[PDB]
């Protein structure tokens, strides 16, 4: 029947995938296809992710190798994924998120082939310093879909795919992680703290000269936290300088000290 | 031989993903697969891994299949698609190594000729570095001890590149714990530094337990490293080592004295305008 | 200081390319080869020998210059 706000749940490791993949091929387009299952009408998984060989044809329906696409899902169903392929992304480096004309056509290519594949695009430039910029699209065939839920506007679409046609020839899906609590603190196991990090005793020296800059900070902060407090006659009432940053000094300078010297401490009494 | 080698989470997680993948309707003590990464001086750097066919025998213990074809066409189509990755060590879940193993390890050189064994215990969540790696070595032990195709640890840890970074944030965004965490993550960083402490500690002394007992042989190596641990401890309470902490402790006191009083003093003035501004509103209402 | 063709994108060199000087200077060559006759000059002809010895006999020979020692003009 006629699709609604749906969802599209993508896994770690795809996700991982994808990135890799699209920053690995910056500032070149490229492109691969994931593996998952149409579980219903109402949402797509999608688990794993293979990119495939960048040809010089760029990001098109030529690109996808169909002996290698073939040969590379013979070889996964013998491995222990006979994940059946819907899905294909690929990167769009220096701009944002959205399906370009040659997109429009491979994602229809993309359609024909099963019906309710669903294209990605990843900014893997964009994607940076903890914001990742991905999204999903589909392509229509009066009314884009049916909005039989609530869970359709819990987002909001960006102006670049807006012009770009992110409600005019193709909607963007919802997205969606699965992750799972094995994969939670698996990958945690990256910024974990070690034990010895715990009982590391910084530096005395280096805390030495950190304690001499801050307090001398502290102190040409409340210079003109005094003159503050002095002009408190109240002409023309009015975050800038003196409290709050005295504030954010005390906390900074108080809790590094605290530490420093119950790691000192906890040494002393442990360690022998 | 190999000092570090440093594992990427997309290793880690496409072995999760191959264990759940095998373990849903196969479950077996472990799966194997081939990692991919590059050398840098003499320091390992492995970002990829693929599941290759295996199969092991449940007590003979010799007998095997890891596929070679699949791994070799395998290998030749992730070279295609990046080929800064060649063949380096491989992957294995279980918990435990078996006397199966160096065979697995002896074929794979055939690829590599130092190749590098990684477990990843996918099931333990526990203290600590989930990645143990491993070199074969083949020498007279200088010793008189008799020579054997063995084992040998080489140090590993998790390095993220920054798409992997990124993305492995992403994720952990929700129950990520704040990096700076002023005072609660650092007293539990400490509480979990004497937690793991006292579990190695305790490893060493069931090592010990058993050294003395008789049921493990005695290694002779580490155990006098062991005795050069336990001759580094520092030996606290000596005389200037102790007015030179009274001088440091009483530098830190001091500084966090200057940092209370002026929190002090700021409370005071939030507290006096607070009630001052309700009191100008209490007069302007009558 | 070399013309060479590269990735559009990667920009590694694929291609290497003929020295490009400009289309000025294409065209300042003589291509047509006009037919102008050396007879078709009247009483110059003290001075067409002269350029002549100057500049075609460097170019045909080479030989009787070099069997001198002499730099041709
Ligand atoms: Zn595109």
């Amino acid at each position: 029947a006629v699709d609604t706000a749906e969802q599209v749940y993508i896994s770690s490791l795809a996700l991982l995938k994808m990135l890799k993949h699209g920053r690995a091929g910056v500032p070149m387009e490229v492109m691969g296809l994931m593996l998952g299952e149409f579980v219903d009408d109402y949402t797509v998984r999608v688990i794993d992710v293979f990119a495939m060989p960048q040809s010089g044809t760029g990001v098109s329906v030529e690109a996808v190798d169909p002996v290698f696409q073939a040969k590379m899902l013979d070889m996964l169903k013998q491995t222990g994924r006979p994940e059946m392929v819907v899905g294909w992304y690929h990167s769009h480096p220096g701009f944002g998120c959205w399906l370009s004309g040659v997109d429009i056509n491979t994602q229809q290519s993309f359609e024909a082939l099963s019906e309710r594949a669903v294209a990605v695009v990843v900014d893997p430039i964009q994607s940076v310093k903890g914001k990742v910029v991905i999204d999903a699209f589909r392509l229509i065939n009066h009314e884009p879909r049916q909005t039989t839920s609530n869970l359709g506007h819990l987002n909001k679409p960006s102006i670049q795919a807006l012009i770009h046609g992110l409600n005019r020839h193709y909607y963007s899906i919802t997205i969606n992680y699965r992750k799972n609590e094995l994969e939670q603190k698996m990958l945690l196991n990256l910024h974990k703290k070690s034990w010895m990090e715990g009982l590391t005793l910084q530096d005395y020296s280096e805390h030495c000269k950190h304690n001499e800059s801050v307090v001398k900070e502290m102190l040409e902060l409340a210079k003109n936290y005094n003159k503050a407090v002095e002009e408190e006659d109240k002409m023309t009432p009015e975050k800038q300088d003196p409290k709050r940053h005295l504030e954010e000094h005390v906390d900074v300078l108080m809790t590094s000290n605290i530490v420093q010297c119950l790691a000192a401490m906890l040494d002393t009494v442990v360690f022998k | 031989a190999v000092q570090k080698v440093v594992v990427h989470p997309l290793v880690l997680l496409s072995v999760v993903d191959h264990f759940n993948r095998i373990g849903k309707v196969g479950n077996q003590k472990r799966v194997v697969g081939v990692l991919l990464g590059s050398w840098q001086k003499k320091v390992l750097d492995v970002s990829n891994s693929f599941a290759v066919p295996f199969d092991e025998d449940d007590k003979d213990d010799s007998v095997w299949f890891l596929d070679h074809d699949y791994l070799e066409n395998m290998y030749g189509m992730f070279k295609k698609v990046n080929a800064r990755e060649r063949i380096v060590g491989w992957y294995h879940t279980g918990p435990k190594l078996h006397k199966n193993d160096i065979a697995i390890n002896e074929l794979m050189k055939r690829y590599c000729p130092n190749s590098v064994l990684v477990i990843i215990d996918v099931k333990p969540k526990d203290l600590g570095l989930p990645t143990e790696a491993y070199i074969s070595v083949e020498e007279v032990h200088d010793d008189g001890t008799p020579t054997s195709k063995t084992f040998e640890h080489v140090t590993s840890e998790i390095g993220a590149e920054e798409a992997e970074e990124v993305g492995v944030e992403h994720l952990l965004r929700d129950i990520k714990d704040t990096t700076v965490g002023t005072l609660s993550q650092r007293i539990t960083n400490q509480v979990h530094g004497l937690k793991g402490l006292n579990s190695k500690l305790l490893d060493i002394r069931s090592y010990l337990e058993k050294v003395a007992t008789g049921k493990l042989p005695i290694n002779h190596q580490i155990i006098y490293q062991l005795q050069d641990v336990f001759n580094l401890l520092p030996d606290v309470s000596l005389q200037e080592f102790v007015k030179a902490f009274y001088l440091k402790t009483n530098d830190q006191m001091v500084v966090v004295y200057l940092a209370s009083l002026i929190r002090s003093v700021v409370a005071l003035h939030n507290l006096i305008n607070n009630k001052i501004a309700n009191r100008d509103a209490e007069k302007k209402e009558g | 200081g070399d013309l060479v063709g590269v990735n559009k994108d990667s920009y590694l060199i694929l291609e290497t390319l003929p020295t490009e000087y400009d289309s000025r200077v294409k065209a300042m060559e003589v291509d047509e080869r006009p037919t102008e006759q050396y007879s078709d000059i009247g009483g110059l002809d003290k001075q067409i020998q002269e350029l002549v010895e100057a500049i075609v006999l460097p170019m045909n020979h080479k030989e009787k210059f070099e069997n001198l020692g002499i730099q041709p003009p």
